[PDB]
RNA sequence: UGGUUCGUGGAGCCAUGGGGGAAUCUGGGCGGACCACCGCCUAAGGCUAAGUACUCCGGGUGACCGAUAGCGCACCAGUAC
RNA sequence: GAGCUAGCCCUGGCCAGGGUGAAGCUGGGGUGAGACCCAGUGGAGGCCCGAACCGGUGGGGGAUGCAAACCCCUCGGAUGA
RNA sequence: GAAUGCCGGCAUGAGUAACGAUAAAGAGGGUGAGAAUCCCUCUCGCCGUAAGCCCAAGGGUUCCUACGCAAUGGUCGUCAGCGUAGGGUUAGGCGGGACCUAAGGUGAAGCCGAAAGGCGUAGCCGAAGGGCAGCCGGUUAAUAUUCCGGCCCUUCCCGCAGGUGCGAUGGGGGGACGCUCUAGGCUAGGGGGACCGGAGCCAUGGACGAGCCCGGCCAGAAGCGCAGGGUGGGAGGUAGGCAAAUCCGCCUCCCAACAAGCUCUGCGUGGUGGGGAAGCCCGGGUGACAACCCCCCGAAGCCAGGGAGCCAAGAAAAGCCUCUAAGCACAACCUGCGGGAACCCGUACCGCAAACCGACACAGGUGGGCGGGUGCAAGAGCACUCAGGCGCGCGGGAGAACCCUCGCCAAGGAACUCUGCAAGUUGGCCCCGUAACUUCGGGAGAAGGGGUGCUCCCUGGGGUGAUGAGCCCCGGGGAGCCGCAGUGAACAGGCUCUGGCGACUGUUUACCAAAAACACAGCUCUCUGCGAACUCGUAAGAGGAGGUAUAGGGAGCGACGCUUGCCCGGUGCCGGAAGGUCAAGGGGAGGGGUGCAAGCCCCGAACCGAAGCCCCGGUGAACGGCGGCCGUAACUAUAACGGUCCUAAGGUAGCGAAAUUCCUUGUCGGGUAAGUUCCGACCUGCACGAAAAGCGUAACGACCGGAGCGCUGUCUCGGCGAGGGACCCGGUGAAAUUGAACUGGCCGUGAAGAUGCGGCCUACCCGUGGCAGGACGAAAAGACCCCGUGGAGCUUUACUGCAGCC
RNA sequence: CGAUGUCGGCUCGUCGCAUCCUGGGGCUGAAGAAGGUCCCAAGGGUUGGGCUGUUCGCCCAUUAAAGCGGCACGCGAGCUG
RNA sequence: UGGGAGAGGGUGGUGGAAUUCCCGGAGUAGCGGUGAAAUGCGCAGAUACCGGGAGGAACGCCGAUGGCGAAGGCAGCCAC
RNA sequence: CCGAGGGUAGGGCCCGUGACUGGGGCGAAGUCGUAACAAGGUAGCUGUACCGGAAGGUGCGGCUGGAU
């Protein structure tokens, strides 16, 4: 449930922020935490590599449990509910029967107070991990590992999920959050539940400086350059793009796929994304 | 108004000093040109 | 592909990045595509003075300069600046 | 060569005083419960006036300058990109 | 003898401009060969959120004292940041190192690259961040938290005593954190005192006073008091914290909980040790046995790791504490006390500047802290002043033009001009009051008004205290006084109406453009399934991102509202296992050379054989494009209607003489006495038009048009006055330029614009202040233009390659 | 072309006369008054506004009249821009 | 108090038929459509037939001249 | 002191008037087509939406004031 503002600035207008209802602890774990290393889009040879980053809020990140299949059958119980500035989903605390403290991303409908678990034998329930193999066909699943044991690449954002489709031999089908249909392999683990914080995507940044703050410097027009920068550049007054739209890099940037041809993951992509 | 020296004796040190010339084959040659071409002073002054 | 006088030329020879891949004298390379004949040579291991080059240094000599010349510097110069 | 300048990175510092008065909270009214209205409380904002500080709008001076970009008057921002 | 030649020397301009902020000077007495310029005294003026003081950087002896004046100093010089010489910088506690880590840099392992080298985990380096023990006063010509005095404290070594399972680079805790707002109590700092101390003073009409003037503290160990931070105790289980663990984490039970208890800071007190003014008399002495007290104001600093709210969610590591492992428990550690030990470097001085960056003793530039008082609503603003520091390193006269900065002005009041450019006006606070329109916030300080000093009298509430007095803070009513005028000086909006463009706050061509340009939230298209796409790199490796389609890259549009039409024939992109074309390679019909021959060697057809291209489709918020001629209505005119040619399709809505309209000052209306601009209409739109978006739009704008009111030296039309120059005298003394010059007017002539030729006219020699018509005056080997088989940036369906991708 | 600054305005003039006014005339389809047309005449004079960068032009209100040209389309080491 | 009928309303589950698309099979010269046609689709293998999968929307028979609601209106089945 | 009213500034209501523009009513014999009345030759009408020289057309849902 978004939040909104009554017009008292300019800005003030349009800004929309993040209700923070499911939050329930608002300072991070101190063990779990280490330092962000900002980079500004600057690689190891100092060169930007990526345009227009850099002069957002300092951060710490938080240590992120994409595993699970580390604690088979330990329980562990909802302790809080937090926010993490690395990532557009909450985070939830896991305090384990064991002692252990671990951080997972939050899926919808999670409570404080309730206990969830991993393996082969867990309960199908909101929060709890298994290998794929043993969810039942057309259960909403997050978190999800892309190759077996080496951590959940999937369906991470605010709100997204991926829907389990079907089985074939080692391999299910899963609907993922942009539509496409792959085979996973059937021993990667999943979280049952969608992620949450679905009101994410309708936030209205509301201004120029609400971008300075989450480190987005200002994107330049190649049509406001000079056609030593850009191949949009240049033209006495304004001017179309004269040429098929292209980056900064010429390539041309209207429908033009990029994905490498031989790769071998096509074997396993059974539709491409539509929409 | 600001002007284009802004002295500053780490700075100097780090950047031409007698270290910084050795560590690169560049900066060696640089040695060996002043060496020979008698320079009384192979590298600035600074007073550290 | 390079090297050679040889810039694809009738283009051999020497070298070799890729592929294929021998034999031990009755073996093998060369004589400018190739073939025959006639001859020359013995690859895929290594070393080897002297005659040749240069001039920071020393000395000898100039139909070489003589302080705006001769080295940037005859002098506390690769200095002052 | 980034001791000028541009961007980013790490770590510190600075922004007199005054003005406006959001949400929320509380009490009151209202209703089946509400929405909602009123008062007080509150102290938000690329909010307002204005020094420091950062600028450089108009005009005048200066023009072998005080100065290879300065001086006077005036003017923009001043909790934020 | 010339090359705007090179190097050097010396002229001209010229005793000319200038002598670097208009904060300002006068006199007396010293010194000396010499004095506006040095030293002393009195008077005057200037700064005082500095033009005073203290740190950091940078500079590097410039510091202090003696002796000097050739040069440096924009003049002078006896003076000096100058010359010569001598002296001067003192630390366990201040800063840095023998501690820690940040970005980053480096780098056993490892990875990569023709060579050089490029990466890289731990580790190491790296600070103005963390951590860590000293405060007040005195002393020197010159250093002082450093020397000395008083009172405190830290680490290391050894020993004594008491205590304990001691022990680490390992586990854990802690260190450890944002922005805004903010409580209580203090301290810094300040104001007042009829109280305490003090050398004196009585003037010129009055005052011997509850008079004037000066001052009334600082540091302090334990203890104590006030105020704050920090922190649950115990037991049982335990599989987690990469070994172990009694520690921490998780669970259960009892107890305690807005406390207290323990602990740790701040402030107060505190044995004791210091300081101590005016004035007077030579930095000193006296004052002085100086006194050292009460009240108020009160931080942004301190208690602090305090509290609340918010979203953009806010370093690390060591010191420190706890846990155990090897080990060892003759040890070792902890606590108390004692003796010993405690190193290296910096320390002078300048430091918003004459010592730093600007070639200069240069009106410029330079980070942190302190920055008093009174009044003006507040304040670091403004005026004046304290302490302290200065009068800016040429002066003396004169009182022209003209220039700069400043003041005033009769009548008029924008008539000035491209333009009200500039300058007036307005101007703070309190009260009354306030329009269209609107996104309901605003528009708004709208507009427009009234009040503002002083005296007396009556009175309401707060803070401190005690509830009172006193001091301090907000007010209310009534009566009076004076002036031209009461924010009496200084600081301090002119207003309104109406279009264009851009939503807005922001950003930009350092040094001719600040804008309508860029950015911006927001909208759409598109690529990307993660060893992502994309970017940098030969690579390794990085960024993307320790992110995962509510995400990341690319592109255009640009808040918001209402909308965004038709064309896929060409170009692009996307889809298409057919067909057509298609390289190396495979295949080998059939030929050829040579040999006696077995053979060796060369050419080689059908057929097979990728991507790409051809071909078939799709696709516009992809590149783009969106017609001509002729006829027609019962007045005329004009065509709802029709005919035909062409196209891939013939511009929809909305807007329109427009930031676009050539003819054009289109035509009509408005505003004006008069309007090529403006506003409103019309539509034959030379040549609008829908995300290179179309039409609107409250608020906003140092953007650009048009108008009105206010007020003015802008103007009719100029006048006067001020100061700094200009001028004159003394001192110091440039510059570009310069074939040489004994350098006039006219009308002609001349390479076509003559001081220099012809003819005539005019004209004694030489200066000084002024003005700019000429010397085709100076400056810069024309930027425009052309030429050169000159150059460089940029483009593409120019050529030819290369990366990259297939 | 080793530089002759280029529109308009402002300021400052000065000259020509093919004369706009004022002075002197002839002719008239000149009754008077007022004009028309030509001759002589350059002494003096020849206004203030609105629009536009404008020169020019139109318009408003007047006037004896609201002249036309040259001087590097006079004049930027005189100003504006 | 005790009974009843009902597509009355809200929420969440869930069942079959059909249409469309995708994969596999098998098969070949047309399919579709109309008044008649053409556009279109189809030898790059369509239509017609079989197995599999994805997804949305609506609930055949019961069904009525029926029922319920104040009206608008409410129809697979199940629970609250 | 109050005070006719004069002056200044800003609002509210009403009236007249305005380039140009919107539809409306009326007008013996204009141009275009044929939407409605019969099943009016696509039953009509309706709220709304979108489009078109024009009546109208089409979509969604409703009515019978629909015929056979
Ligand atoms: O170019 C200029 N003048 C040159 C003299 O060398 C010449 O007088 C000139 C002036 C104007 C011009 N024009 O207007 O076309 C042409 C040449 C000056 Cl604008 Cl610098
Ligand atoms: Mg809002
Ligand atoms: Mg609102
Ligand atoms: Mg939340
Ligand atoms: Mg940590
Ligand atoms: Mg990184
Ligand atoms: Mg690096
Ligand atoms: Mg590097
Ligand atoms: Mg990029
Ligand atoms: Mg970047
Ligand atoms: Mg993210
Ligand atoms: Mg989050
Ligand atoms: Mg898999
Ligand atoms: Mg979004
Ligand atoms: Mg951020
Ligand atoms: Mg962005
Ligand atoms: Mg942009
Ligand atoms: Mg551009
Ligand atoms: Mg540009
Ligand atoms: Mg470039
Ligand atoms: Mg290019
Ligand atoms: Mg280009
Ligand atoms: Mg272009
Ligand atoms: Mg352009
Ligand atoms: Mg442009
Ligand atoms: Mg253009
Ligand atoms: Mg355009
Ligand atoms: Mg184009
Ligand atoms: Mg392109
Ligand atoms: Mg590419
Ligand atoms: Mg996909
Ligand atoms: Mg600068
Ligand atoms: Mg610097
Ligand atoms: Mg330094
Ligand atoms: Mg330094
Ligand atoms: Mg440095
Ligand atoms: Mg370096
Ligand atoms: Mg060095
Ligand atoms: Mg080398
Ligand atoms: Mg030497
Ligand atoms: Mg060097
Ligand atoms: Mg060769
Ligand atoms: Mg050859
Ligand atoms: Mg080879
Ligand atoms: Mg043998
Ligand atoms: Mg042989
Ligand atoms: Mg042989
Ligand atoms: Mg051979
Ligand atoms: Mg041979
Ligand atoms: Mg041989
Ligand atoms: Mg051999
Ligand atoms: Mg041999
Ligand atoms: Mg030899
Ligand atoms: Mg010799
Ligand atoms: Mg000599
Ligand atoms: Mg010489
Ligand atoms: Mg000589
Ligand atoms: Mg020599
Ligand atoms: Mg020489
Ligand atoms: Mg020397
Ligand atoms: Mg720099
Ligand atoms: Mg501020
Ligand atoms: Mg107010
Ligand atoms: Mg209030
Ligand atoms: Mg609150
Ligand atoms: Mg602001
Ligand atoms: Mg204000
Ligand atoms: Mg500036
Ligand atoms: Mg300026
Ligand atoms: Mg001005
Ligand atoms: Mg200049
Ligand atoms: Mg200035
Ligand atoms: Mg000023
Ligand atoms: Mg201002
Ligand atoms: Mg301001
Ligand atoms: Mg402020
Ligand atoms: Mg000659
Ligand atoms: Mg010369
Ligand atoms: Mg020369
Ligand atoms: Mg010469
Ligand atoms: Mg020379
Ligand atoms: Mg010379
Ligand atoms: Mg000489
Ligand atoms: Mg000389
Ligand atoms: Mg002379
Ligand atoms: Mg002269
Ligand atoms: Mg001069
Ligand atoms: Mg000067
Ligand atoms: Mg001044
Ligand atoms: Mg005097
Ligand atoms: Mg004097
Ligand atoms: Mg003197
Ligand atoms: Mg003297
Ligand atoms: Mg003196
Ligand atoms: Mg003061
Ligand atoms: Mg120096
Ligand atoms: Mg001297
Ligand atoms: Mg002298
Ligand atoms: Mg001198
Ligand atoms: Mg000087
Ligand atoms: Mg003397
Ligand atoms: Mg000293
Ligand atoms: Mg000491
Ligand atoms: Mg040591
Ligand atoms: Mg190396
Ligand atoms: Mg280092
Ligand atoms: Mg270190
Ligand atoms: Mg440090
Ligand atoms: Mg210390
Ligand atoms: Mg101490
Ligand atoms: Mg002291
Ligand atoms: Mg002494
Ligand atoms: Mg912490
Ligand atoms: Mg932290
Ligand atoms: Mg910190
Ligand atoms: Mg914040
Ligand atoms: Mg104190
Ligand atoms: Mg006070
Ligand atoms: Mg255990
Ligand atoms: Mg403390
Ligand atoms: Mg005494
Ligand atoms: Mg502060
Ligand atoms: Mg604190
Ligand atoms: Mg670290
Ligand atoms: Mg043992
Ligand atoms: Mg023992
Ligand atoms: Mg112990
Ligand atoms: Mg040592
Ligand atoms: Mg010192
Ligand atoms: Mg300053
Ligand atoms: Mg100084
Ligand atoms: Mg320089
Ligand atoms: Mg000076
Ligand atoms: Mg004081
Ligand atoms: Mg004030
Ligand atoms: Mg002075
Ligand atoms: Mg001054
Ligand atoms: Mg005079
Ligand atoms: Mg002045
Ligand atoms: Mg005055
Ligand atoms: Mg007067
Ligand atoms: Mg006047
Ligand atoms: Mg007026
Ligand atoms: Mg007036
Ligand atoms: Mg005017
Ligand atoms: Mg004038
Ligand atoms: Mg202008
Ligand atoms: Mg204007
Ligand atoms: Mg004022
Ligand atoms: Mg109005
Ligand atoms: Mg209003
Ligand atoms: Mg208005
Ligand atoms: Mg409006
Ligand atoms: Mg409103
Ligand atoms: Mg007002
Ligand atoms: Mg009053
Ligand atoms: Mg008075
Ligand atoms: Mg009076
Ligand atoms: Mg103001
Ligand atoms: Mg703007
Ligand atoms: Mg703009
Ligand atoms: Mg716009
Ligand atoms: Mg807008
Ligand atoms: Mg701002
Ligand atoms: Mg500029
Ligand atoms: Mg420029
Ligand atoms: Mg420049
Ligand atoms: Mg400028
Ligand atoms: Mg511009
Ligand atoms: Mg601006
Ligand atoms: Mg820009
Ligand atoms: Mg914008
Ligand atoms: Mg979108
Ligand atoms: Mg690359
Ligand atoms: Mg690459
Ligand atoms: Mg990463
Ligand atoms: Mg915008
Ligand atoms: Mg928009
Ligand atoms: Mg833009
Ligand atoms: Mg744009
Ligand atoms: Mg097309
Ligand atoms: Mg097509
Ligand atoms: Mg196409
Ligand atoms: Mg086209
Ligand atoms: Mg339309
Ligand atoms: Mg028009
Ligand atoms: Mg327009
Ligand atoms: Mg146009
Ligand atoms: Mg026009
Ligand atoms: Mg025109
Ligand atoms: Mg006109
Ligand atoms: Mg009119
Ligand atoms: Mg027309
Ligand atoms: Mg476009
Ligand atoms: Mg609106
Ligand atoms: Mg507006
Ligand atoms: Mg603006
Ligand atoms: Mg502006
Ligand atoms: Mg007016
Ligand atoms: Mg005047
Ligand atoms: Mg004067
Ligand atoms: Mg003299
Ligand atoms: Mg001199
Ligand atoms: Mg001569
Ligand atoms: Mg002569
Ligand atoms: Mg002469
Ligand atoms: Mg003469
Ligand atoms: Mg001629
Ligand atoms: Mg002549
Ligand atoms: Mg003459
Ligand atoms: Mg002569
Ligand atoms: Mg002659
Ligand atoms: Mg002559
Ligand atoms: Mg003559
Ligand atoms: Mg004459
Ligand atoms: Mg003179
Ligand atoms: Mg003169
Ligand atoms: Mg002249
Ligand atoms: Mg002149
Ligand atoms: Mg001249
Ligand atoms: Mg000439
Ligand atoms: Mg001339
Ligand atoms: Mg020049
Ligand atoms: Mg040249
Ligand atoms: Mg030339
Ligand atoms: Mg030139
Ligand atoms: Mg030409
Ligand atoms: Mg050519
Ligand atoms: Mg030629
Ligand atoms: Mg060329
Ligand atoms: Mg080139
Ligand atoms: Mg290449
Ligand atoms: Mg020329
Ligand atoms: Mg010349
Ligand atoms: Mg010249
Ligand atoms: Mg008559
Ligand atoms: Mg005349
Ligand atoms: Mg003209
Ligand atoms: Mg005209
Ligand atoms: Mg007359
Ligand atoms: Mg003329
Ligand atoms: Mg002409
Ligand atoms: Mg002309
Ligand atoms: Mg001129
Ligand atoms: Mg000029
Ligand atoms: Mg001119
Ligand atoms: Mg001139
Ligand atoms: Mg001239
Ligand atoms: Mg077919
Ligand atoms: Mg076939
Ligand atoms: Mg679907
Ligand atoms: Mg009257
Ligand atoms: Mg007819
Ligand atoms: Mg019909
Ligand atoms: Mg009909
Ligand atoms: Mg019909
Ligand atoms: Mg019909
Ligand atoms: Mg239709």
């Amino acid at each position: 449930a978004v939040k909104k503002f009554k017009p008292y600035t300019p800005s003030r207008r349009f800004m929309t922020v993040a209700d923070f209802s499911e939050i329930t602890k608002t300072e991070p774990e101190k063990s779990l935490v280490k330092p962000l290393k900002k980079t500004g889009g600057r690689n190891n040879q100092g060169r930007i590599t990526v345009r227009f980053r850099g002069g957002g809020h300092k951060r710490l990140y938080r240590i992120i449990d994409f595993k699970r299949w580390d604690k088979v059958g330990i329980p562990a119980k909802v302790a809080a509910i937090e926010y993490d500035p690395n990532r557009s989903a909450r985070i939830a605390l896991l305090h384990y029967v064991d002692g252990e403290k671990r951080y997972i991303i939050a899926p919808d409908g999670l409570q404080v107070g309730q206990q969830v678990v991993a393996g082969p034998d867990a309960p199908i329930q909101v929060g709890n991990a298994l290998p794929l193999r043993f969810i039942p066909v057309g259960t909403v699943v997050h978190a999800v590992e892309l190759e077996p044991k080496k951590g959940a690449k999937l369906a991470r954002a605010a709100g997204t999920s991926a829907q389990i489709q079907g089985r074939e031999g080692d391999y299910v089908i899963l609907r993922l959050p942009s539509g496409e249909l792959r085979k996973v392999h059937g021993e990667c683990y999943a979280t049952v539940g969608a992620v949450g914080n679905a009101d994410h995507k309708n936030i209205v940044l509301g201004k120029a400086g609400r971008s300075r703050w989450l480190g987005r410097r200002p994107h330049v027009r190649g049509a406001a350059m000079n056609p030593v920068d850009h191949p949009h550049g240049g033209g006495e007054g304004r001017a179309p793009r004269g040429r098929p739209p292209a980056s900064p890099w010429g390539w041309q940037t209207k429908g033009l796929k990029t994905r490498k041809r031989r790769k071998p993951s096509s074997r396993f992509i059974i539709a491409r994304r539509k929409k | 108004m600001k002007r284009t020296w802004q002295p500053n004796r780490r700075k100097r040190a780090k950047t031409h000093g007698f270290r910084a010339r050795m560590r690169t084959p560049g900066g060696r040659k640089v040695l060996k040109r002043r060496r020979q071409k008698g320079r009384w002073r192979l590298t600035p002054a600074v007073r550290k």
